[PDB]
């Protein structure tokens, strides 16, 4: 479809002008996608990453696809690897610390991605995120307080502050050892992160902080296509995450189950009391049953289809209680007789 | 997490989710790289019914495995009409993610707001347990007559100290494109023309 030009919404002004730039000069969603995300892993380091992992929803060419880079455990790693003598979880450390980390799908993710669509060469790709880390952005105010929060968390227990200590709101921060990668990125994709200069760099963390990935774990990562979850309403139709997120599922019954209560919505005004406590109840089942069913869908044989079934979304909506809050004792997983 | 959505002229579209989990992750920096790694494990249930950092539980089926990924609640999501485009969005915020999705799919496509309405209003989010407890944000707290009639049903309202997300989205009608960032965040859109 011929629009009337392209569009990004991105979490700051740099993936914002970076991805417009890759538009402007005729790149794709997903070459602009590349970039953007390349450019955050410099500029929203809180959050946009080499290091981690994530989902791409794409409609491209009029075709839905999903592509999966979420981490994956290491190969070391156990069931009972965070409880203690107690058998009681130890406080922190699975989210501080090198044995917090599953193996980051990233850059694998950006490379799969732009190997099937893009457009633009790779390595011009990286150029911007490049001289983002080189020249330095200006540190946001929200960005220093989570930096603070992430500070408090940390007390001393790992080399966070002797990168991102200088990161100070207003003022520029550079990143030069990141540049490097970066580059070694451009020029040689994964082959750099998981089997080359970058991987070697990985490991050595791992062997000095007692984290368990490995080479193995690095050469072994692939991202996956999937299909994606899609939910018909109204004639639209969504496409969104499918396992290893819950949120498909999630939404699936959401706005399955809202639909089935449409009586009980007419004329409800939007964060109305009412309004809130219906979301509320329908939240309730949602929630229970991603706690008992919802994994890894190559791991177990999740019931997705039982959960998303028509009828099945009816049963649910029928447990919404208008009218006061249902009993949370009485709120059980779905499929359970 | 951070999320960001795109559109190309061509009608192609993508939604991107990803992440390091807590804000700057586990806090490791690879020496000599530069960038920080990942805390996702804390997504897999550590121990069954305990709740994690998002204050969500599991058992069995989102146990730590070697080579297993970890549930998440990211929602990387693209709306259309006809085979076109129609909305793109996405957020981050742990397990209130889908709710705040939710959220701004019920505001643009029930109660019919601009963009930018939907996606600025007040969010909030239950998840069964805590028991009764709904979550605000400090950016549109609950306050006034819906927080008391919510606490006479039995609420217990928290302020759970970080936004309810930061939805970026990109609305399509017919040929024009719309952008909308969270003012909750410090997002920019911009339609390129
Ligand atoms: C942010 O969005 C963190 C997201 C969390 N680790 C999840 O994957 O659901």
């Amino acid at each position: 479809v011929t629009l009337d030009g392209g569009a990004v919404a991105a979490p700051d002004q740099y993936g914002a002008k970076v991805a417009a730039e890759i538009l402007k000069k005729g790149g794709n969603a997903v070459d602009a996608a590349v970039a953007t995300a390349f450019t955050l892993a410099v500029t929203y380091p809180e959050a946009g990453n080499i290091g981690g992992g994530g989902f791409m929803t794409l409609y491209v060419d009029g075709k839905p696809y999903f592509l999966d880079y979420r981490e994956i455990a290491p190969k070391a790693a156990t069931k009972t690897m965070y409880l203690n003598e107690k058998g009681e979880v130890i406080e922190n450390l699975s989210l501080v610390g090198a044995k917090a980390a599953g193996v980051p799908g990233t850059v694998m993710g950006l490379w799969e991605a732009h190997q099937r669509f893009g457009k633009l060469k790779w390595s011009e790709l990286l150029t911007p995120a490049i001289g983002y880390a080189q020249t330095g952005f200006k540190v946001a105010d929200q960005q220093y307080q989570y930096r603070q929060d992430a500070i408090a968390l940390f007390n001393g227990k790992t080399n966070f502050g002797d990168y991102f200590g200088t990161m100070k709101p207003g003022e520029v921060f550079k990143q030069p050892e990141l540049a490097k990668t970066l580059e070694r990125i451009a020029d040689k994709g994964p082959d750099d992160f998981y089997k080359g200069e970058t991987a070697k760099l990985l490991i050595a963390q791992m062997k000095q902080d007692g984290g368990l990935i490995t080479s193995d774990d690095l050469v072994d990562y692939q991202a996956k296509w999937r299909e994606p979850m899609r939910i018909d309403w109204q004639g639209n139709t969504l496409y969104t995450a499918p396992l290893p997120s819950s949120g498909g599922i999630a939404l699936a019954q959401l706005i399955g189950i809202k639909e089935q209560r449409a009586a009980d919505f007419k004329g409800v005004e939007l964060n109305s009391a009412k309004y809130i406590h219906l979301l509320s109840e329908i939240e309730k089942r949602v929630f229970a049953d991603r706690a008992d069913y919802l994994g890894d869908p190559q791991f177990s044989k999740v019931p997705v289809a039982q959960l998303t079934d028509p009828k099945y979304i009816a049963k649910r909506a029928g447990e919404v209680n208008p009218d006061a809050i249902s009993a949370t004792e009485k709120v059980r997983p779905g499929l359970e007789p | 997490t951070t999320h960001f959505s795109i559109v190309d002229k061509d009608g192609n579209a993508v939604s991107n989710t990803y992440t390091l989990n807590w804000d700057f992750g586990s806090g490791v920096v690879v020496k000599g790289a530069g960038f920080l790694l990942n805390d996702e494990m804390d997504d897999f249930s550590s121990k069954p019914g305990v709740a994690n950092a998002f204050g969500v539980v599991g058992s069995d089926a989102n146990a730590i495995e070697p080579g297993k990924r970890m549930l998440s609640s990211m929602s990387p999501s693209i709306v259309t009409r006809d085979g076109h485009v129609s909305l793109v969005l996405g957020t981050p915020g742990g397990s209130r993610i889908f709710t705040s999705i939710f959220q701004v799919l019920n505001n643009v496509y029930d109660f019919h707001l601009p963009l930018e309405k939907a996606v600025a209003a007040q969010r909030v989010h239950h998840q069964l347990l805590p028991k009764d407890t709904i979550y605000y944000d400090a950016y549109a707290p609950l306050t006034g007559k819906v927080a008391d009639e919510l606490k006479a049903m039995g609420y217990t309202l928290e302020d759970q100290g970080w936004n309810m997300g930061d939805i970026q989205a990109i609305r399509v009608n017919g040929k024009a494109l719309e952008t909308a960032s969270d003012p909750r965040g410090r997002g920019v859109g911009m339609v390129v023309k």
